[PDB]
Order: structure tokens, then sequence, then C-alpha cells
């Protein structure tokens, strides 16, 4: 049983980062050298190494995916702070897996702006690792309660990226896949293609 | 104080986007994040 990584990496539409998607991968064999060898702008593994992956077996693999700005890709790493790591998608200090990204300007930019991809600009506190906040409450920035209406110091919490193809590369959309490799006290049924 | 300029920075972010300066709007978005992280 081949693992459905193509359905993660070559999916037609990606999620907004604040509402990032998670896919559980299980009971299958995956060739990870096929991954490391599409054109990727980021590929960093933390508790593992790509060549070593093709011989390991895991209980589950979780594939989280979303779109962010090129300059924000660096925040998808353990120990990072910033608008994306604080308020949208947070990795733990002890992350075990890989962070993979690529430029998706051809797919996700549109003349006049693609407003389908959002991020969260305001939040009272930072996310916990792998927490997902999809609320759309008006953010109270000032002293007066907002009562559900945007206004002076009362801000709708999400913004659209508005990706356009003429943007600089640091402002262009990037598709990101975060692979979590889970090893519980349980049968390890997701196996590299050179597994014993 | 801090609240007045935060509001004017928010308004410039929105106006930049409505007037076709989306890239500039994103840069002002980054300033709003950094500004609000301060005490």
């Amino acid at each position: 049983n081949l693992c459905p990584f193509d359905e993660v990496f070559n999916a037609t539409r990606f999620a907004s980062v604040y509402a990032w998607n998670r896919k559980r991968i299980s009971n299958c064999v995956a060739d990870y050298s096929v991954l490391y060898n599409a054109p990727f702008s980021a590929f960093k593994c933390y508790g593992v190494s790509p060549t070593k992956l093709n011989d390991l077996c895991f209980t589950n693999v979780y594939a989280d995916s979303f779109v962010i700005r090129g300059n924000e890709v660096s925040q998808i790493a353990p120990g990072q702070t910033g608008n994306i790591a604080d308020y949208n998608y947070k990795l733990p200090d002890d992350f075990t897996g890989c962070v993979i990204a690529w430029n998706s300007n051809k797919l996700d930019s549109k003349v006049g702006g693609n407003y389908n991809y959002l991020y969260r600009l305001f939040r009272k506190s930072n996310l916990k690792p792998f927490e997902r906040d999809i609320s759309t409450e008006i953010y109270q920035a000032g002293n007066k309660p907002c009562n559900g209406v945007a206004g002076f110091n009362c801000y709708f919490p999400l913004r659209s990226y508005g990706f356009r193809p003429t943007y600089g590369v640091g402002h262009q959309p990037y598709r990101v896949v975060v692979l979590s490799f889970e090893l519980l006290h349980a049968p390890a049924t997701v196996c590299g293609s050179n597994s014993e | 104080d801090k609240l007045w300029i935060l509001q004017k920075i928010y308004e410039i972010m929105v106006r930049l986007d409505e007037e076709g300066h989306g890239e500039a709007s994103l840069m002002v978005s980054d300033l709003i994040y950094e500004f609000m992280k301060r005490d």
C-alpha cells in the first residue's frame, strides 16, 4: 500500500495557514527519496534525516499543509516567533519531522489579488504547539468592549494575503508541508521504502 | 498614545490594499504585529 503523499503535495487547493489542514498517514509504504529528489525552497528535518527515513517505520505520519508568504517560511521551525508562529501555526521546541516548502506563485497568485488565503493578525496570546484557532471574534485592541462590531481599536482578526504574480518573491505564496513522524508504543505501520 | 497610532496604522493597511498597493499593505501588516508585541 503506497502512502498517499501525492495527494498531500500535489493537492489542487491548500488550506489557509490559520485553518491549516492535517492528514493522518497510516498503514502504508512511502518512498521518501521521491520527496527529497519536486523543486523545494525549504527542506529541513529535525528529529530525523531524509536518507534515514527510507528505512524507518512509524506508528503514524501527520502531514500539515498550508500557504504563507515566502518571508514567513523561516517561522515554520522550532523555537521561532513571529506573526505565523505566534498566531497561526506553531511547532514545538522538540519537533520530530521535516518542514518542506516551495514557491506556488504560478498556482496561488492571481491578477488583481488572491484573497482566498488568509492569516490571523491579532490574538490575545500565542498558540500552543499544533493548536488550531479558527475563531473570527472581533479583536479588542483598546479599552472598550467591541460587542461583535469592528471599529475604533476593534479589528476583524484575519487578513487576506491578496497574492499577485507581480509581488516580490518574499511576498509570493509558498506551499508548506510539515511532516510529523510519530512513534508510539504500538505497531509501526508507516514504513520507508527500504524498510527491513 | 499607543491606541491612536495603532488605529491610523490599521487604517493605512486597509487603505493601501483598497487602492491597489497590496504589497505595501502586507508590509504594514508586519508593522502591526511587531508594534503590538511591545509593552
